[PDB]
C-alpha cells in the first residue's frame, strides 16, 4: 500500500488506467458492443463511398427501433432497405433475449431475498410490467385473430 | 373547473406535438396552462390527430356498423378499431342511425409564452457557453484596443499569453505543432521552397506596415 | 517514355495476380522441424529476456524469485569498464522515471499500395 | 437513370477540363524536358513560367465559380420554401431533407 | 498452339488476360464429396459466437455464447457435459491448447481468462485490454497467447507470468481474427481496415501488409497442412501464402456478402459461413465452389437470424460444427455413398468478366 | 480587423488553439481537418499548411477529397514539384481510384508535358485498370496525332479487354481514316482470334455475329462481294 | 450536447509510447507460478 | 414436426449430464501412490 | 526498445588521454536536457584521482539527431559547437 503511494508521489499516477467492467457499467458497455456490431454489419452491406454520415442516421434507427420494441410499437420504417431491416430486427431480438433473461434472473434473486440493490428492485418492477403488458397485448391480438 | 377547449389552446397543442412528440405529455402541459397532460393526451388521441376519420357515412359503413354493434354488443373501443374511426363519433352515428326509424387578452400572453418556448431549443449548457463566448471576446476586444491606445502614446505593451492550465500545455503559435513533414519525393522541390520563403517573408513584411 | 520507372514504383501487376492459377499443385511446404526450433529458441530467449526486464524493474522484492563490463567507446583509444551503482534502497530507483505521456511520430519511408481489384457498380437508387 | 459513379464522373470531369484546355489553346492561337541529377536521385523538369500561372489561375477561378454557385444556391434554398413551421435555418434545411426523401 | 504468342508478342507471356484464362481451363478441381446435416443441437440462451474443438482427441467441443456462458458438448452423442460461467458479458473467442490442459476464453468484458481443464475453474486471468477483446490464438511451442480486440493492438501474453510481453501496433480499426503460426511470420492478424498483417514479434513490427480486400477482413483460418492462410472480406476469399505474403489464389466468393467465419479441412474443404445463412464449400487448391447450401432457421425465429457465426472442423475433418445466430449448433457431415457421378457439385465454369481468376 | 503583426500573432494562436482542440477530441471529421488546413493557407505559411494535410492523411488516407484538396493546395501556390511528388504518392497508395490518375493527367496536360502523360498512361495501362482508361488513352494520342502510337495501344487494348466492342472500336478507328490496307489487317486478326481461341468460350453467339457482319458489310463497301460472301460460309461452318 | 456515442474506440497505439509507472497491483502478484503440461 | 430432413436428430439440452467437478481432462499420474 | 539500446556517443576529448576508464551506468538516470525524457545516465572520471564527474546530459537519440556527444555536446567530427557548424555549412 505504501509502496504504491510513494511511487505515486514521486512519479505521478499512470496515464494508462483502463476501467474493468463492474455492475454499474455493465449495461453501458453492452451498449458500446451493440453499437459496434451493428456498425460493422451495415457498413459491410453498403454499396461503396460513405462511412461517417450514415452512422448517425442508421444507429438512430436502431435506438428508435429498440424503443419501439420496448413499447410494442411494430417499428415500420416506410422505405427501408430490407437487408438492413433484417439486421436491426436481428440485434433487437438479441438484445431482447438479454433483457428478458436478466428480468427472469433478477426476479428469482429478489424472491430469494439475497442482496439486491434498492435501485434494482424498481428496475425489475419496470421490466416485468413491460413484459406483463406485452403478454397482455399479445393475448388480446391472438384472441382477435 | 373542467374546462372547454378553445381554438387557441388547440393550436398550441398541435404545435407542441409537432416538436415534442406524442409521448412527452407533461412537456405539452407545461406550455398549456389550465390543462392536464392527461387531458392533452386525451384530446390528441380523440380529436386532433389528422389520421382520424371525421367524414360522411357511406352505406357500406352503415351496414358494417349495424353488423358490428349487433355482433359485438357495446364494445365501442373494439368497434372503432374495426371501423378505423374515433369512438364517440361511432357512438354518435349509431345513435343517429337508429333515429332513422322514427315514429384574447390572456390567451395571447399564453401564446406569446408558447411562441417563445417552442423557438428556444438549447438549455442551460449551450446558452451559458454562448454567454461565456461573448464575454470572452468582449474581454479580448477590450485588451486589443488598450494596446492600440497605448500605441497611440508610443508606449508598447505586448499581448499576454493565455495561462497554462496544465503542465505540458502547448503553445501552438510557438512551433510547428506535430510536424509531419511530407514524404521525401523525387521531383526536387528546391526552387519552390525558395519562392515560398521569399513570399512568406514578404507577407510578414506587409503585415507590419499596412496591416492586412 | 523519358521516365518509365519513376511512376508508382511500389505497385506492379504481379502483386495483383494469384499464383495458384498457373498450377493447382504448387507446393508451399510446411516449415521443417529444423526451422521451427531455430525460431522457437530465438523467440523464447527474446521473450524471457523481456519478462526478466519487467520483473526486475518492478518494486516488489518478491520478483527476483522468478527470474556487461566492456564496450569500446570511440575507436581503438579507450576501453571502457561499465559497472552498476549500488543504489540506496530507500531513495527511489529509476530517478528519471515518471508517469508522463508522449505522442509518437509515424516513420513512413514507403507507401503500401492498396491493391483492390475492379474499376459492377450499378446503384439501384435503393440502399 | 441513377447516380453517376465516381469512375464515370472522374472521366466526365476529365473530359470537361480537356475541352476547356483545348479552348484555351484555341483562344491563344486566335489572339496571336527532364534532367536527372547525378549526385542525388532527384529529378528536375524544365517548365515555362506560363501555364503554371495559367493552371493556378484556372483552379482558383473554378473554385470561385463553384463557391458562388453554391452561395447563390444557398440564397435560393433559404428563400424558396416557407410552408412548414421551423425554428432556424437548420430546421428548414433538415425538413428539405425529408422532402427529398419523399 | 495458342497462336497469341506468335502474333501478339508479349513481354511476359503470362500477364495477358487470355493466357491466364487458357491455363485455368486446363486444370480441373479435385472432386470432394458433398455435405449434409447430421445433428441439430439447441440449448444456449443467446447466440453462439465461438466454437473450439478439443485438440488431443475428439470427445468434446466448447461453444462460447451470447448468454455469457460456455457450454461443453460431447461430439459423439451430442449431449451436454457441463457449463462454464465467469464472464459478465458475451464470449467472443475460445481456444483450447494442445500442449497443456488450459482453455483460454475471452469476451467483450475486456477479460482474457484461462481455465484449468483439470479443475474447471478460472486460472490467473489477463489484464490490459482497453476495450472488449475478440480473439484468442494460442501459440504452439512458445506458451504465448495472442489476443486482440477493439483496441487495434495485439497483446502477446506470457502464459506463466501474466505479463503482456509484446504489443503489436499496426492497425487502424478493430481486429477481428488473429492466428498464431510457428515460424516467421508468427502472428497473422485481420482487422477492419481491410488489411492482413504478417508480423515479426522479435522486431515487433509488420513484415508484410496485405491490402487486397475491399472491406473489413472479418475471418481468417489456417490450413492444417501446406502452410497457408485464407482471409475473407465481405465478398472475396483469398488464400494467402505465408513466408512470402503472396496471393496464392482468388476464390469464387462473389455473391456471399459478409462471410462471418472460415474453416479449413485437411482434405482442402474450405468452409465459408454466410450472414445470409448460405454456407458454401470451396476446394482450397483451385478456389471453386462445389456446394452451396441454405439452413433452416428454427421452428419460429426471425429471417435475419439464419446466419452462421462461427465454425470449426474436428481433428478428423469429417465433421463441421457451426454455431449459428438461431441459438443453435448444427453438425455438418460429409455425405458418404456419393461418387464423382451422382454429385460432381457445381460445374467448373469460370468467367473472365468477373476478373477474379 | 488586424492592425499589426502582434495582433496577427495573437489571432493565429487563438484559432490554432481552437481547431486543434476539436481535432484532438475528433481524430475523424475530415471536414474539420481541411478547414484548419485551409486556414494555414490564408496565413500564407505553407510549411504549417502542408503539415495539417499530412497529419490528416495519417488518419484516413483513403479519403479522396483530402487528396484532391491538398493536391490543389500545392497547385494554387505554384508549387508544381511538391504536387508531382504528392500525386506520385496519391496513385502509389490508391491505384484503383481513377480520379487520382486523372488528376495527375490534366496538370501535365496543362503544362504541355506530353512525354510525361505518355509515361503515366503506359504505367497506368500496365495495371489493367478498365475501359475508361484506355479510351482516354486512345483519345490522348488522337490529340497528339501519333497514329503509329495509337495503333500500338489497341494492340494491347484488345489483349487487356478481349471483347468485340474493343475490337470494333479499333475498326471504327481505322474506317474513320479510310486506310484500306490496315483495316482488313485488323479484320483478319479479329476473326482469326475468335477462331483459334474458340475452345475458351469467351465470345458469345450474339457477340461473334457483330464481328462477321461488320467484316462483311465493310467488304461490300469495298466492292468485293465474293470475299464478303465467302466468309459467311466459313463462319457458318466454323460455328454451326 | 455533451452526451455522445463513440466514433472510434480508444486505441492502444497511444498507450504504447507512454512511459510506464510500475505501480504494484493486487491482481498482478505472483500466483499459479507453475504451468502444467499435457502428456 | 420434423424440423429437418428427418435424418437429422433435434435434441434440446437443459441440464448438465456430468457434474461440474468432473475434471474434463485426465490428470497425468506417472507413479502409483498408496498414501 | 528498453533491452536493445545503443552505446553512448561520447567525445575523445571528453574521455581524455588515459586508456581504461571506469564508467558507471544508471539505467534510468536523469532525463534529457533537450527532449525531457529519461535515458541511461553514464558518468565517469578522466583519471582515478580527478575531482570532476563528467555526466552524459542528453540521451542518445538527441545526440544522434544532432550528431554530438552526450557529454560536451560538441560535434563528433570537427569538434565545434552546433551553432558554428550550421553557420559553416
Ligand atoms: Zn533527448
Ligand atoms: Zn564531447
Amino acid at each position: 500500500y505504501i509502496g504504491n503511494l510513494i511511487t505515486r508521489q514521486f512519479e505521478g499516477r499512470s496515464n494508462e488506467i483502463v476501467k474493468t467492467t463492474t455492475k454499474q457499467r455493465l449495461d453501458a458497455y453492452y451498449d458500446l458492443e451493440l453499437r459496434n456490431s451493428v456498425m460493422d454489419d451495415i457498413l459491410e452491406m453498403m454499396p461503396e463511398s460513405i462511412r461517417q454520415k450514415k452512422a448517425r442516421t442508421i444507429l438512430q434507427h436502431l435506438s428508435e427501433a429498440w424503443r419501439c420494441w420496448k413499447a410494442n410499437i411494430p417499428w415500420d420504417v416506410p422505405g427501408m432497405p430490407a437487408p438492413i431491416k433484417k439486421i436491426i430486427e436481428r440485434y433487437i431480438k438479441s438484445k431482447a433475449d438479454a433483457w428478458v433473461s436478466a428480468a427472469h434472473y433478477n426476479r428469482e434473486r429478489i424472491k430469494r431475498g439475497a442482496h439486491v440493490e434498492k435501485t434494482m428492485v424498481k428496475k425489475n418492477l419496470g421490466r416485468l410490467t413491460r413484459l406483463w403488458i406485452k403478454n397482455e397485448q399479445e393475448r388480446q391480438r391472438q384472441i382477435q385473430k | 373547473k373542467g374546462g372547454v377547449w378553445t381554438n387557441v389552446e388547440d393550436q398550441i397543442l398541435k404545435a407542441a406535438v409537432q416538436k415534442y412528440g406524442t409521448h412527452q405529455w407533461s412537456k405539452v402541459a407545461s406550455l398549456l396552462q389550465k390543462k392536464t397532460a392527461r387531458q392533452s393526451e386525451l384530446r390528441w388521441n380523440e380529436y386532433l390527430n389528422p389520421k382520424l376519420n371525421f367524414t360522411e357515412f357511406s352505406k357500406e359503413e352503415d351496414a358494417q356498423l349495424l353488423d358490428l354493434a349487433r355482433e359485438l354488443p357495446n364494445q365501442w373501443r373494439t368497434i372503432a378499431d374495426m371501423m378505423a374511426r374515433p369512438a364517440q363519433v361511432c357512438v354518435e352515428r349509431y345513435n343517429r342511425l337508429l333515429e332513422s326509424e322514427d315514429s384574447e387578452d390572456e390567451e395571447k400572453e399564453m401564446l406569446a409564452e408558447a411562441r417563445a418556448r417552442l423557438l428556444n431549443t438549447q438549455g442551460k449548457k449551450a446558452t451559458r457557453k454562448i454567454r461565456e463566448r461573448m464575454l470572452e471576446e468582449s474581454k479580448r476586444i477590450a485588451e486589443l484596443q488598450k494596446r492600440r491606445e497605448l500605441k497611440q502614446a508610443g508606449i508598447n505593451v505586448a499581448i499576454k499569453k493565455p495561462k497554462k492550465k496544465y503542465g505540458t500545455d502547448i503553445d501552438y503559435n510557438e512551433d510547428i505543432v506535430y510536424e509531419q513533414a511530407p514524404m521525401p519525393g523525387i521531383y526536387d522541390t528546391s526552387t519552390e521552397d525558395r519562392q515560398i520563403k521569399k513570399k512568406f517573408e514578404q507577407f510578414e513584411r506587409k503585415v507590419n506596415r499596412k496591416g492586412l | 517514355a523519358i521516365l518509365t520507372d519513376q511512376i508508382a514504383k511500389n505497385v506492379k501487376l504481379d502483386d495483383f495476380i494469384p499464383k495458384r492459377q498457373s498450377n493447382f499443385e504448387l507446393s508451399v511446404p510446411l516449415p521443417t522441424k529444423a526451422e521451427i526450433q531455430e525460431c522457437t529458441a530465438r523467440t523464447k530467449s527474446y521473450i524471457q529476456r523481456l519478462v526478466n526486464a519487467k520483473l526486475a524493474n518492478s518494486n516488489n522484492r518478491a520478483s527476483s524469485r522468478y527470474v556487461a563490463p566492456a564496450n569500446l567507446l570511440l575507436n581503438n583509444s579507450h576501453h571502457i569498464e561499465v559497472v552498476s551503482k549500488q543504489m540506496d534502497p530507500l531513495l527511489p530507483r529509476f530517478v528519471g522515471k515518471k508517469a508522463r505521456k508522449v505522442v509518437a511520430p509515424t516513420e513512413n519511408d514507403e507507401v503500401v499500395p492498396v491493391l483492390h481489384m475492379d474499376g459492377g457498380e450499378a446503384d439501384p437508387n435503393e440502399w | 437513370r441513377g447516380g453517376i459513379s465516381y469512375d464515370q464522373l472522374a472521366k466526365l470531369s476529365y473530359e470537361k477540363t480537356l475541352r476547356n484546355l483545348a479552348t484555351q489553346t484555341q483562344n491563344s492561337s486566335k489572339q496571336d524536358k527532364v534532367q536527372k541529377d547525378t549526385k542525388t536521385g532527384k529529378i528536375t523538369i524544365a517548365d515555362d513560367d506560363k501555364l503554371v500561372n495559367k493552371l493556378a489561375v484556372s483552379l482558383q477561378s473554378e473554385s470561385k465559380k463553384r463557391y458562388e454557385a453554391r452561395k447563390r444556391q444557398m440564397q435560393n434554398a433559404k428563400t424558396l420554401y416557407g410552408v412548414e413551421s421551423f425554428i432556424n435555418d437548420k430546421n428548414k434545411q433538415f425538413n428539405e431533407k425529408l422532402s427529398r426523401e419523399s | 498452339s495458342a497462336f497469341v504468342n506468335k502474333i501478339f508478342q508479349p513481354e511476359v507471356a503470362e500477364e495477358l488476360i487470355v493466357n491466364r484464362y487458357e491455363k485455368l481451363l486446363s486444370q480441373r478441381p479435385e472432386w470432394h464429396a458433398p455435405w449434409k446435416l447430421s445433428r441439430v443441437i439447441n440449448g444456449h440462451l443467446g447466440w453462439v459466437r465461438c466454437v473450439a474443438i478439443d485438440p488431443v482427441d475428439n470427445e468434446w467441443f466448447i461453444t462460447g455464447s451470447n448468454d455469457t456462458t460456455m457450454k461443453v458438448w460431447d461430439l459423439a452423442t451430442g449431449k451436454l457435459k457441463t457449463t462454464l460461467a465467469g464472464h459478465v458479458m458475451t464470449v467472443r473467442d475460445v481456444a483450447v491448447s494442445d500442449r497443456h490442459p488450459y482453455l483460454f476464453s475471452v469476451s467483450e468484458d475486456k477479460t482474457v481468462k484461462c481455465w484449468d481443464l483439470e479443475k474447471n475453474q478460472i486460472i490467473r486471468d489477463y489484464y490490459g485490454h482497453l476495450s472488449g477483446v475478440r480473439t484468442v490464438s494460442i501459440h504452439p511451442t512458445l506458451d504465448l497467447i495472442a489476443t486482440a480486440g477493439r483496441d487495434s493492438v495485439i497483446k502477446l501474453w506470457d502464459m506463466r507470468t501474466r505479463i503482456p510481453v509484446i504489443t503489436l501496433v499496426g492497425h487502424k480499426g478493430p481486429i477481428n481474427q488473429v492466428q498464431c503460426t510457428p515460424v516467421d511470420p508468427q502472428v497473422v492478424s485481420s482487422s477492419t481496415d481491410a488489411t492482413v498483417r504478417l508480423w515479426d514479434v522479435v522486431a515487433g513490427k509488420t513484415m508484410k501488409v496485405l491490402t487486397h480486400h475491399k472491406r473489413s477482413v472479418r475471418a481468417t483460418a489456417l490450413h492444417p497442412k501446406e502452410f497457408s492462410v485464407a482471409s475473407a472480406c465481405t465478398d472475396d476469399i483469398r488464400s494467402w501464402g505465408l513466408a512470402e505474403g503472396s496471393l496464392l489464389t482468388n476464390f469464387e466468393s462473389e455473391k456471399t456478402g459478409i462471410i462471418n467465419t472460415l474453416s479449413i479441412n485437411q482434405d482442402d474443404v474450405l468452409f465459408a459461413g454466410g450472414d445470409n445463412g448460405v454456407l458454401s464449400f470451396y476446394d482450397y487448391k483451385s478456389g471453386h465452389k462445389y456446394q452451396s447450401l441454405a439452413t433452416r432457421e428454427m421452428v419460429g425465429s426471425l429471417e435475419g437470424e439464419r446466419s452462421v457465426l462461427c465454425s470449426t472442423f474436428d481433428k478428423t475433418g469429417l465433421r463441421l460444427i457451426t454455431g449459428e445466430a438461431d441459438k443453435s449448433i448444427k453438425i455438418w457431415k460429409q455425405d458418404e455413398t456419393a461418387t464423382k457421378e451422382s454429385e460432381p457439385g457445381l460445374a467448373w465454369n469460370p468467367n473472365l468478366s468477373a476478373k477474379r481468376f | 480587423d488586424i492592425l499589426d503583426l502582434e495582433e496577427l500573432r495573437e489571432y493565429q494562436r487563438r484559432k490554432r488553439t481552437e481547431y486543434e482542440g476539436y481535432l484532438k477530441r475528433n481524430r475523424l471529421d475530415m471536414g474539420q481537418w481541411i478547414r484548419y488546413a485551409q486556414f494555414e493557407i490564408e496565413q500564407h505559411d505553407m510549411r504549417r499548411a502542408r503539415s495539417i494535410f499530412e497529419r490528416a492523411l495519417l488518419v484516413d488516407s483513403s479519403f479522396i477529397p483530402l487528396w484532391i484538396r491538398y493536391i490543389d493546395a500545392e497547385l494554387k501556390v505554384k508549387c508544381i514539384n511538391h504536387a508531382r511528388n504528392l500525386m506520385n504518392r496519391a496513385i502509389s497508395t490508391l491505384p484503383r481510384v481513377d480520379k487520382l490518375w486523372y488528376k495527375y493527367l490534366i496538370v501535365e496536360e496543362s503544362l504541355n508535358n506530353v512525354e510525361i502523360v505518355r509515361s503515366l498512361y503506359t504505367k497506368w495501362c500496365s495495371l489493367e485498370p478498365g475501359v475508361n482508361a484506355w479510351n482516354s488513352f486512345v483519345d490522348f494520342e488522337i490529340r497528339q496525332k501519333n497514329w503509329n502510337g495509337v495503333r500500338e495501344i489497341y494492340s494491347k487494348y484488345v489483349m487487356a479487354h478481349p471483347q468485340m466492342q474493343t475490337w470494333l472500336k479499333w475498326v471504327r478507328f481505322e474506317n474513320r481514316h479510310g486506310n484500306t490496307e490496315f483495316t482488313r489487317s485488323v479484320y483478319s486478326l479479329a476473326i482469326d482470334t475468335v477462331a483459334n481461341l474458340q475452345n475458351l468460350q469467351i465470345w458469345s453467339d450474339m457477340e461473334v455475329a457483330k464481328l462477321v457482319n461488320s467484316f462483311a458489310h465493310w467488304e461490300a463497301a469495298q466492292q468485293e462481294y465474293e470475299r464478303s460472301s465467302a466468309l459467311y460460309q466459313i463462319a457458318i461452318e466454323k460455328w454451326p | 450536447t455533451s452526451h455522445r456515442p463513440q466514433l472510434e474506440a480508444r486505441s492502444g497505439a497511444k498507450a504504447a509510447a507512454y512511459t510506464p509507472t510500475g505501480i504494484e497491483h493486487a491482481r498482478l502478484l505472483p500466483g499459479h507460478t507453475t504451468l502444467k503440461y499435457r502428456k | 414436426e420434423h424440423p429437418y430432413g428427418k435424418e437429422v436428430e433435434v435434441l434440446m439440452e437443459t441440464k448438465n449430464t456430468q457434474s461440474p467437478q468432473t475434471p474434463l481432462v485426465e490428470p497425468v499420474t506417472e507413479r502409483t501412490k498408496l498414501q | 526498445d528498453e533491452i536493445n539500446e545503443p552505446p553512448p556517443n561520447i567525445c575523445e576529448q571528453c574521455l581524455g588521454d588515459e586508456a581504461n576508464i571506469r564508467m558507471t551506468k544508471i539505467p534510468q538516470g536523469s532525463e534529457c536536457k533537450i527532449c525531457t525524457l529519461p535515458f541511461t545516465l553514464y558518468h565517469f572520471k578522466t583519471s582515478k584521482r580527478s575531482n570532476n564527474i563528467i555526466k552524459t546530459l542528453i540521451c542518445v537519440r538527441c545526440a544522434t539527431q544532432r550528431n554530438i556527444c552526450q557529454c560536451c555536446m560538441l560535434d563528433s567530427r570537427w569538434h565545434i559547437p552546433i551553432q558554428l557548424r550550421d553557420h559553416l555549412i
